[PDB]
């Protein structure tokens, strides 16, 4: 069992870097992924990131890879940082951890295969908004 | 957002709206409002530690089969809203988690 804890700064101004860190306990970073999912208020879900123990630093579509997502194995934490935000993406971020399992439904020799993603174990999240003060 | 009504004491069958595009592997996820989200369904069949016999999924065996999540007996508890993060395997990699199902409990 993993336990996921998060804090941030809470209210950050357009052009900045939003810093959230997602510390966990009980368990290392041997064989656990990282990721962090977003949401509007108003909106949906929407993952927009993830990273491996090859630091695999791959982001979503929408988020274009403005944004970084480290994971420092030293003092066991999982940072993720936004450059250049927009007055347009307030939204509430989790933190999660998933499992590359693999589907196969061919053979595995020729790539008849692929690695879908369980977010099993959630954060409770903080709520982050660009305000005018 | 696909609101479904169903009242209390009788189940239901949700679906979602991207069909299965060969071998799937879809991960149901119940998201309270302002709260913390949690698994409901992975692999389609498999229920995690936490999840009792009420949310049940259906297999992918003899494809043509449509991916939905039957809930047997809701309780009062269950209002949240329901994502299908489907994997099927000639799309490619899904980002994105679909559309925000949100179910609506009558009664
Ligand atoms: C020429 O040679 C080549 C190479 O030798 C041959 O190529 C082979 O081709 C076949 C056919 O494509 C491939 O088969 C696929 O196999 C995977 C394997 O996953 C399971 O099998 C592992 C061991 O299997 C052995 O033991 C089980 C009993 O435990 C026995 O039933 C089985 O027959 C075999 O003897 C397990 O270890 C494995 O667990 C692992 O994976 C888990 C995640 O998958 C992971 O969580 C575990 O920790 C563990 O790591 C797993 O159980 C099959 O998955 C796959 O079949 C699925 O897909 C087809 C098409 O979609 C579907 O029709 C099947 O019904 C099946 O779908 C089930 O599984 C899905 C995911 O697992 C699930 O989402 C579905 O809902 C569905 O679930 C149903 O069944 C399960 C039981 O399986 C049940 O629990 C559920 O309740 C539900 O009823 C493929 O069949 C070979 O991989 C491939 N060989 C190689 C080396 O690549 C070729 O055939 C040769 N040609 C000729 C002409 O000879
Ligand atoms: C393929 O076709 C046969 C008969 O045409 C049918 O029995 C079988 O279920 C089909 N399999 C799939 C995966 O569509």
């Amino acid at each position: 069992q993993v336990q996921l804890q998060e804090s941030g700064p809470g209210l950050v101004k357009p052009s900045e870097t939003l810093s959230v860190t997602c510390s966990v306990s009980g368990d290392s970073m041997n064989n656990y992924y990282w990721t962090w999912i977003r949401q509007s208020p108003g909106k949906g879900l929407e993952w927009i990131g993830y990273i491996s123990d090859r630091e695999s630093a791959t982001y979503n579509p929408s988020l274009n890879s403005r944004v970084v997502i480290s994971r420092d194995t030293s003092k066991n934490q999982l940072s993720l940082k936004l450059n250049s935000v927009t007055p347009a993406d307030t939204a509430v971020y989790y933190c999660a951890t998933a499992r590359r399992g693999q589907r196969i439904y061919g053979v595995v020799s020729f790539g008849e295969f692929f690695y879908y993603y369980s977010m099993d174990v959630w954060g409770k999240g903080t709520t982050v908004t660009v305000s005018s003060a | 957002v696909r609101p479904l009504s169903v009242a209390l004491g009788e189940t239901a069958r949700i679906s979602c709206g991207r069909q299965a595009l060969g071998s799937r592997a879809v991960q149901w996820y119940q998201h309270r409002p302002g709260q913390a989200p949690i698994l409901l369904i992975y692999n389609n069949q498999d229920r995690p530690s936490g999840i009792p016999e009420r949310f049940s999924g259906t297999p992918d065996i003899n494809f043509g089969t449509r991916a939905t999540l039957t809930i047997s007996g809701v309780e009062a508890g269950d209002e949240a809203d329901y994502y299908c993060h489907m994997w099927d395997s000639r799309s490619g990699f899904s980002w994105s988690f679909g559309g925000a199902t949100r179910l609506t409990v009558l009664g």
